[PDB]
């Protein structure tokens, strides 16, 4: 009987030692228990209440120590003991958190097994030095024809993921998760990025669905769902990326990398805002915290490509902001823009116009990170980015001449724009991007009509994967565009236009 | 059964055209279709008598 | 099946009030005097080893 | 005992000073004896040294300071059972329909916690609705929030009456319709109609249970009426596995109510006059709408504008949690379409292809496409002339106008209103009917033969009769 075994646990615990320091709850309110005492206590140290509500030492004052309650004001009341737990917030780290759906204590809310883990590490840790880093030169592939052309991302770099609500913000990312189906499966450790996905401030149903999405696509077992739920207080919606990060630091310092998928940093800023206005912390820029700057940078400057003085991993850091109806000249996303290099935006225009990924090139500025692109793709993505800069300039002509502007990169324009539209939940490996894109670049989709784009692309891919399987291999595994292609892969493309 | 009912029914309307009167073809057609249609929806819902006691 | 699945959870609920009923039984019986003392002699032992 | 005498009444914010070493917990219910009955005040902070600071729920006409207080020990608990169906109940769970005291089975606190991560909607699935239009362009789910748009009189009242009928037929389910900022005069009118139309019967069992927000009573009680209703639904869901529908009126008055109480508690209202706790107040309400192991609540909420915009803090936060929109438009109701739904602003993100079926997605996308091509061509076609049509164009004109009429489905409840006895059309019959218009097998069929009819079976009759 289950009760005997549970009763028995409570009995073992029955004999408790001396409390290291004992606070008493003088009053409670604002979600901030005003705990008297705790005379000698570390700053922002975790505490537990003899109730069973844990908090931590957010305000430190001369005669008092405000505790931020993680738990409820229902179960806290005045007098109650507030036992020194002695640790500052640390996190269970390393594997065993893989297959797990977890919270900010890094404890499971899937309910599957115990978290066992090999050691714990601090949740506030500071950035690596200048010289204990090196530049990126290693491709984040994401499994996206489009987005791997425009700006593939550095392994180690922060680049703003922004773009509007439910514009495939939740959707498009499972592609990247499935890309590790190519790489993290495989024994080579510089192709392991453990799938440290996060769900800061998302509802229980959504989260519930999300787990089984990853079980269905079967990437779940090498992923984590570092969740938080919009029902419960600010400390969860605060500590969750830092928790995630510490996970990532373990992998990172061991030469394995973390693919760290920071959804939703807008909830965090809102939680921050809210806690300011709860605890009378004075309303800064636009009434958003003064220090929400420091909060986003404190997290994102952790990210680097390490050299070999601290390991070989990276924190593949993906600062997902989900904008509420645009408004990117608001304080939260202006700050984030500066804290990041280049950018990625998906659009309430395109996505609901029935073109997804919904990307606009202008609002996605290429900068540092497309040097991590492998050669074969870069050779034709450079061309693409010009041709689309043209398609844009050529679309925006009304203030036709029938020339190189107004027909050629209108056609080549429309053509590649349709080519790029992808039904989701598909990884595309690196040799199933360039030969397609390459065809638009030589204008071998100019014969092809706005229907026939995928009939072309799909029959071409089949004809390729029968007679040129070796060339496909060289395109992804040399990572190069070679002279033998500039013959046969181009000859392939040309032969297949008609037939 | 049913398919005969509807194909001959619709056929006799284009036949009423060859004569005079065709305005009580429309009542004949409506009646026959309707109750055929009432029995047709029951027949497709059909399940024999059943309850489980070895699956539960 | 709906009640049977309710019934699993329900079993803990029937048991729970039974734990409660035994607490009232404790505080009525001189378990109230004697065990309060038992804690006290363990507390002396704990406090001493410091 | 935990008893204390009243020591302040700043606002309706009542500070009560309790005996040494004993004081309530936060979220407790305090009962204050008065020549008016009781005042049920809910504690929201301690000030300490055995003093509290509370909010009011029952009105304040003046209070003598030195009144006795009694602490119930926990939150205010509202009745549950099938002995409360068809009766108007206030925030503390007492009749305000004046049919005098009502029977009950169990009482349960209005604050309960979001269900476990075990008892979730782990899979989107389709909850069938009697309305074919709903089932196509924004089909309903289980543990889903579907946000109604537009005001009151926009087609609002009929959309709501139909739903209460559908659920019952569909399963045997119930509803609890909550109104926040429901005007006391108007609620009488509605109650009298609901009684007539069989969605409130005077037996102990009915369909819809009514919970109303009395605007002459404190802000705390406007905010908590929502939770009072949620609780009755949840009993049905937990212990009889019934699927329920919890309607809200104004979610505008939910936010207004909640802010007033923060403001009163000193927590700074900045960021467009809205409370900082906006996200969490929603988060609690809406995570209690989920599928468990027996039951699943499903929710229609209504969005009503807060200063003639949707960019304000209150709409955005509502929206985020949403998964469908149904978009009732007054203009469309004036053209005599029941439902009044605007068929190009009715959207679902559960309209995938493995949730709704691959087929259902194909029919639905063409329906959108046909009307979308129709409306745009009609703009300049009307002006230039309708003899400027192509062969391609007039197949579209034909299909669209016949679809549009077909949208009008009387409902049983709106039998008086529309003039015809209602129809109910289910998930098979929505695909089959709209599919056929697409293959143009029902383009040789008049428009007065798509008026006031349901799925494929029904419209067979009309084609014969028009001619006759």
């Amino acid at each position: 009987e289950v009760s005997s075994i549970l009763e028995e646990r409570i009995k073992g615990v029955s004999d408790e030692a001396n409390l290291n320091e004992t606070g008493r709850v003088l009053a409670v309110g604002d979600g901030i228990a005003r705990v008297f005492g705790l005379n000698n206590i570390q700053a922002e140290e975790l505490v537990e209440f003899s109730s069973g509500v844990k908090g931590m030492a957010l305000n430190l004052e001369p005669g008092q120590v405000g505790i931020v309650l993680f738990g409820s004001d229902r179960l806290v009341k005045e007098g109650e003991l507030v036992k020194r737990t002695g640790n500052i917030v640390d996190v269970p780290v390393g594997p065993g958190l893989l297959g797990r759906v977890v919270d900010a204590l890094g404890n499971p809310i899937d309910g599957k097994g115990p978290i066992d883990a090999a050691g714990r590490s601090r949740a506030q840790v500071k950035a690596p030095g200048i010289l204990p880093r090196r530049s990126v030169h290693e491709p984040v592939q994401t499994g996206l024809k489009a987005v791997d052309a425009l700006v593939p991302i550095g392994r180690g770099q922060r680049e703003l993921i922004i773009g509007d609500r439910q514009t495939g913000k939740t959707a498009v990312a499972l592609d990247t998760i499935l890309n590790q189906k190519r790489w993290n499966n495989g024994s080579d450790e510089s192709k392991k990025l453990y799938c440290v996905y996060v769900a800061v401030g998302q509802k229980r149903s959504t989260v519930a669905q999300l787990v089984q999405t990853l079980e269905q696509h079967d990437a779940m077992k090498y992923s984590i769902i570092v969740a938080a739920t919009a029902s419960e207080a600010a400390p969860l919606q605060y500590l969750a990326p830092f928790t995630a990060a510490s996970i990532g630091e373990w992998f990172r310092d061991n030469g394995k990398h973390a693919l760290i998928v920071y959804d939703d940093l807008s909830k965090q800023a809102v939680a921050y805002r809210q806690l300011s206005l709860l605890l009378r912390r004075p309303p800064g820029r636009e009434a958003y915290p003064g220090d929400v700057f420091y909060l986003h940078s404190r997290l994102l400057e952790r990210a680097a490509k390490l050299s070999e003085k601290e390991g070989s991993g990276s924190l593949t850091a993906l600062p997902v902001i989900e904008t509420q109806g645009g408004d990117v000249s608001a304080y939260i996303p202006t700050n984030v823009i500066s804290i990041t290099d280049g950018q990625i935006f998906l659009e309430a225009e395109l996505f609901y116009k029935g073109i997804r990924p919904a990307i606009n090139v202008g609002l996605s500025v290429s900068r540092v990170g497309s040097a991590a692109q492998v050669k074969a793709l870069k050779q034709v993505a450079g061309s693409l980015k010009l041709f689309l800069a043209q398609y844009r300039e050529v679309a925006a002509f009304a203030q036709s001449d029938l020339d190189a502007s107004t027909k050629q990169t209108l056609v080549r324009g429309e053509r590649l724009t349709q080519l790029l539209k992808q039904n989701q939940y598909s990884p595309l490996a690196t040799e199933e991007q360039v030969p397609l894109i390459y065809a638009g670049v030589n204008g071998h989709l100019d014969g092809i009509e706005l229907s026939r784009i995928g009939e072309f692309e799909s029959s071409f891919l089949s004809y390729l994967k029968s007679n040129h399987n070796e060339l496909l291999t060289e395109i992804r595994e040399k990572g190069e565009l070679s002279k033998e292609l500039l013959a046969s892969l181009k000859s392939a493309t040309e032969s297949f236009v008609a037939t | 059964a049913k398919s005969a009912a509807n194909k001959l029914d619709w056929a006799k309307v284009i036949s009423s055209l060859r004569i005079t009167g065709s305005t009580a073809t429309q009542l004949s057609s409506f009646k026959k279709r309707n109750d055929e249609a009432r029995r047709q929806l029951l027949e497709l819902q059909s399940q024999p008598t059943e309850v489980d006691f070895s699956h539960y | 099946v709906r009640y049977e699945a309710s019934l699993r959870q329900l079993e803990q609920r029937q048991l729970a009030k039974s734990v409660i009923s035994r607490v009232q039984s404790e505080l009525g019986n001189p378990k109230f005097q004697e065990k309060v003392l038992q804690q006290s002699i363990s507390e002396i032992e704990q406090l001493l080893s410091k | 005992p935990i008893t204390g005498k009243v020591t302040a009444v700043i606002g309706a914010i009542v500070d009560v000073h309790f005996e040494q070493s004993e004081l309530p917990a936060i979220l407790n219910a305090l009962e204050i004896k008065t020549p008016q009955g009781k005042l049920v005040l809910e504690v929201a902070q301690h000030l300490g040294e055995n003093t509290v600071r509370t909010i009011a729920m029952d009105g304040t006409e003046g209070l003598v300071r030195g009144e006795k207080v009694l602490d119930t020990g926990g939150p205010i608990s509202v009745p549950v059972g099938r002995e409360t169906l068809g009766r108007i109940i206030n925030v503390i769970g007492e009749p305000i329909d004046e049919r005098g005291p009502i029977k009950s089975k169990l009482r349960k606190p209005i604050h309960a916690d979001p269900p476990s991560f075990a008892e979730q909607s782990t899979s989107a699935e389709i909850l069938e609705t009697g309305i074919k239009v709903v089932d196509l362009l924004a089909p309903y789910a289980r543990g889903g929030k579907i946000g109604l748009f537009g005001g009151a009189g926009v087609g609002k009242t009929v959309f709501i009456q139909e739903l209460i009928n559908n659920i019952a037929k569909a399963h045997g389910g119930f509803s609890v319709f909550t109104g926040v900022g429901e005007r006391t005069r108007e609620g009488n009118d509605l109650y009298r109609e609901m009684k007539e139309t069989g969605v409130i019967n005077l037996e102990g069992e009915s369909k819809v249970a009514l919970v109303f927000g009395q605007m002459n009573e404190p802000p705390g009680a406007r905010a908590r009426v929502a939770l009072t209703g949620l609780t009755i639904a949840e009993y049905f869901r937990d212990e009889e596995g019934q699927d329920v529908l919890l309607f809200i009126d104004n979610i505008f008055r939910f936010t207004q109510a909640g802010s007033e109480v923060s403001a009163l508690l000193g927590r700074i209202p900045s960021a467009v006059g809205y409370q900082p706790t906006l996200a969490t107040d929603m988060g609690l309400l809406q995570e209690r709408i989920t599928t468990t192991k027996k039951g699943s609540v499903t929710s229609v909420q209504a969005v009503y504008v807060p200063a003639d915009d949707l960019t304000d803090p209150a709409p955005a936060t509502t929206f985020a949690h949403l998964d469908a929109t149904t978009v009732l438009s007054r203009g469309i109701s004036e053209l005599g379409i029941y439902p009044a739904v605007d068929p190009l602003d009715s959207k679902s993100r559960l309209l995938d292809a493995a949730v709704v079926g691959q087929e259902h997605y194909d029919v639905a996308s063409k329906v959108q496409e046909t009307l979308q091509t129709y409306k745009s061509l009609q703009d300049i076609i009307a002006i230039l002339g309708m003899d400027e049509l192509s062969e391609q164009d007039k197949l579209t004109v034909e299909r669209a106008r016949k679809i549009q009429r077909f949208l009008s489905q009387p409902f049983a409840v709106a039998e008086v209103f529309t003039g015809i006895p209602g129809k109910l059309v289910r998930l098979k019959d929505t695909v089959a009917s709209f599919k056929a218009v697409l293959e143009g097998k029902y383009d040789n069929i008049p428009e007065h033969a798509f008026y006031m009819v349901g799925g494929i079976e029904d419209v067979v009759a009309k084609a014969e009769k028009l001619a006759a």
